[PDB]
RNA sequence: AGCCAGGAUGUUGGCUUAGAAGCAGCCAUCAUUUAAAGAAAGCGUAAUAGCUCACUGGUCGAGUCGGCCUGCGCGGAAGA
């Protein structure tokens, strides 16, 4: 219902390899990308996905507006692909990347070395942001989330990982 | 016009200028001198007359002092000096204390020429209508 | 979080939702407010 | 019209940019600011400082605050092993910084100094005796 | 608020006062802040005053619906957001001019200033009607006719022609 | 429902007010500026606050809201 009665329009570059149950998607960029279904059906056809439920399936619609979303972002995905950003905040902290594996210094008695995982990369502009763009969303917002985590935000000064969506409450200690 | 910047508004009479016990250090502390809030406000204070209450904007820069262009004083103070008691309200709905009329408070009305949102010279006048009812005054009018 | 018997949103910020077989109010604004075992 | 040398303590702990600490020194205390070292980082992260005339860099041990700990020397302010020393990450910042300070501070001069109008300026840590 | 009835009267009168108006402005308000009727009501002071409104009403199928008090060629001029602009008493010159220079400063978009009724058409702001009631300009229009376009060809020569 | 906007002026209301200029306080809640804007929702201020809410306009374009009568389930639920 909705987002899944909605269509998706393949831009004129994305593949669309419909194999069954099995979607695989690349265009311009991203190493492709290629997600399994279940209670909904897909349907190519035209310039567009269409997604509807099947019947016996009580999942249906519910399935199969996740499926759009999902094949929705995966259109895109290799298209512009995939936002991100990270702030650090507090002295001494700052990041790295050096390959593929970003060090970051976090006021622990150590480096911390997290490395990317596939199809992700990550730079830092500046010692105190790291950016990373990459075709899966699921993914980047993961290894943001795994990256903000070594040092999740203090709710005192902000010191730690922030994303720029961040918000920040900080409160004031006990009087005295 | 734009938003804000810096602007404040607290004191008690023009009758004496700045004061140092009712205000002191909260007259002003972003900017402002103690001392050099009464240069500029007495430069047109003691122009027109003191004893009426005088808020003013404090648009501050980073030049040095500040810069405030006064506009008109409240509505509200002119019941002790041109109404009745030396107070307000006290007591305010549960007796019909003082009383005003329709014929009072007109030039009190007339004096904010560049104050008013009503450009209908008469529609500006139930405006501080209420402006002596906010202690328990009835109106004759 | 609190884990009374009755978990009742408090503010207008406070949702509620199931995660897993447990029903919890998350509250945006307050974490007083986040609760399970409702 | 008494001299005036400036130490910058405590540089084991998280403190302001030394840039900005410069503004506050010539600017509310009405004295020109003539660094002669020049911290690489601070807190968890200081290493140590550079030193602007003498073109080299002393290292900073943790904890040697109780003796005087052993002179270690990296020569050059280009040299290689500044960045293994030091970090190259670090070792560019310290290169950056060095930029803007020469752009925007004072070469010490020792008439200026007696007459009490620029402040040698050093940054160390009397705790880790280091910069003493 | 309510109902149909509530839609047809906003109407008939916000349409009236095109019908009946002396002019006719159409202002799309991305950004609308207050100070807009901060604005457009203080020129309104010592200026203007209630002889003007400007409800937005993009209602469309309400203002537009209920234009058969007859707006044509406004169906083209029923596009995005717009702040209808409509006059009553004084003339219709000094209210554009207004818009005109307030949306010049910034104060949200103007929507190109779409043109509106009055004239009925498109777009395209000029500057007849606020150049009245300066007739000065047709003391200065005269040119003194004989002689200011005199002093000024006929005697232009001499301090330029002596090269 | 989102998302784009706006949310003032008499009025810093006077007030048991050390200081109170919407929100520990009192009582009042009236009238304007207009499309809407409450002396009133929130954070929380040395006091201004800064930034955000009811309510109205825009986008979108078919439903959406909460009670009632009923069937079956969830939590509540720790012991040798
Ligand atoms: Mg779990
Ligand atoms: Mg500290
Ligand atoms: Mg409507
Ligand atoms: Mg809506
Ligand atoms: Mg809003
Ligand atoms: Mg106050
Ligand atoms: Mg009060
Ligand atoms: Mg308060
Ligand atoms: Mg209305
Ligand atoms: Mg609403
Ligand atoms: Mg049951």
């Amino acid at each position: 219902s909705r987002v899944a009665k909605a269509p998706v329009v393949v831009p004129a570059g994305v593949d669309v390899k419909i194999n069954g149950q099995v979607i695989t998607i690349k265009g311009k960029n991203g190493e492709l990308t290629r997600t399994l279904n279940d209670a909904v059906e897909v349907k190519h056809a035209d310039n567009t996905l269409t997604f509807g439920p099947r019947d016996g399936y009580a999942d249906g619609w519910a399935q199969a507006g996740t499926a759009r979303a999902l094949l929705n972002s995966m259109v895109i995905g290799v298209t512009e692909g995939f936002t991100k950003k990270l702030q650090l905040v507090g002295v001494g902290y700052r990041a790295a990347v050096k390959g593929n594996v970003i060090n970051l210094s976090l006021g622990f008695s150590h480096p911390v070395d997290h490395q990317l995982p596939a199809g992700i990369t990550a730079e830092c502009p500046t010692q105190t942001e790291i950016v990373l763009k990459g075709a899966d969303k699921q993914v980047i917002g993961q290894v943001a989330a795994d990256l903000r985590a070594y040092r999740r935000p203090e709710p005192y000064k902000g010191k730690g990982v922030r994303y720029a969506d961040e918000v920040v409450r900080t409160k004031e200690a006990k009087k005295k | 016009a734009k938003k804000v910047q810096a602007y404040v508004k607290l004191q008690v009479a023009a009758g004496m200028a700045n004061p140092s016990p009712p205000v002191g250090p909260a007259l002003g502390q972003q900017g402002v001198n103690i001392m050099e809030f009464c240069k500029a406000f007495n430069a047109k204070t003691d122009s027109i007359e003191k004893g009426l209450p005088i808020p003013v904007v404090i648009t501050v820069y980073a030049d040095r002092s500040f810069t405030f262009v006064t506009k008109t004083p409240p509505a509200a103070v002119l019941l002790k000096k041109a109404a009745g008691i030396k107070s307000g309200s006290g007591k305010p709905n549960k007796d019909k204390v003082g009383k005003i009329s329709r014929a009072q408070l007109q030039e009190i009305a007339q004096t904010k020429a560049a104050d008013m949102t009503g450009a209908d010279i008469e529609a500006m006048t139930r405006s501080i209508e209420g402006t002596a009812r906010s202690m328990g005054l009835v109106v004759e009018d | 979080m609190k884990v009374r018997a009755s978990v009742k949103k408090l503010c207008r910020n406070c949702k509620i939702v199931k995660r897993d077989g447990v029903i919890r109010v998350i509250c945006s604004a307050e974490p007083k407010h986040k609760q399970r075992q409702g | 019209d008494t001299p005036i040398l400036t130490f910058m303590n405590k540089l084991d702990r998280d403190i302001r940019d030394p840039m900005e600490l410069l503004d506050e020194v010539e600017n509310e205390l009405k004295i020109g600011c003539a660094p002669i070292t020049w911290p690489i980082g601070c807190g968890k992260l200081f290493k140590g400082v550079y030193h602007l005339y003498k073109d080299e860099t002393y290292l900073y041990q943790s904890g040697k605050g109780h003796t005087i700990q052993e002179v270690r020397i990296v020569k050059g302010l280009n040299n290689p092993d500044l960045d293994a020393a030091v970090g190259e990450d670090l070792a560019q910042q310290l290169r950056d910084e060095l930029e803007l300070v020469k752009g925007a501070s004072n070469e010490f001069d020792k008439e200026l100094f007696l007459a009490g109008e620029i402040t040698p300026v050093f940054f160390g840590t009397a705790l880790g005796n280091f910069g003493v | 608020m309510a109902l149909n009835l509530q839609d047809k009267q906003a109407i008939v009168a916000e349409v009236s006062e095109v019908a009946k108006g002396a002019l006719s402005a159409v202002v799309a308000d991305s950004r609308g802040v207050t100070v807009d009727k901060m604005t457009e009501l203080r020129k309104a002071g010592r200026e203007a005053g209630v002889y003007m409104r400007v409800v937005r009403n993009t209602l469309l199928r309400r203002a537009v619906e209920g234009t058969p008090f007859e707006c044509l060629k406004d169906a083209f001029v029923g596009p995005t957001l717009i702040a209808y602009s409509m006059e009553h008493p004084g003339a219709a010159a000094r209210l554009f001019k207004e818009f005109a220079k307030a949306n010049a400063k910034f104060e949200v978009k103007a929507a190109a200033f779409e043109g509106e009724l009055i004239p009925a058409s498109q777009i395209d702001r000029l500057a007849t009607l606020p150049t009245y009631e300066e007739a000065i300009a047709r003391l200065m229009a005269t040119m003194k006719e004989a002689s200011a376009g005199k002093l000024v060809r006929t005697l232009a020569a001499v301090r330029d022609a002596k090269e």
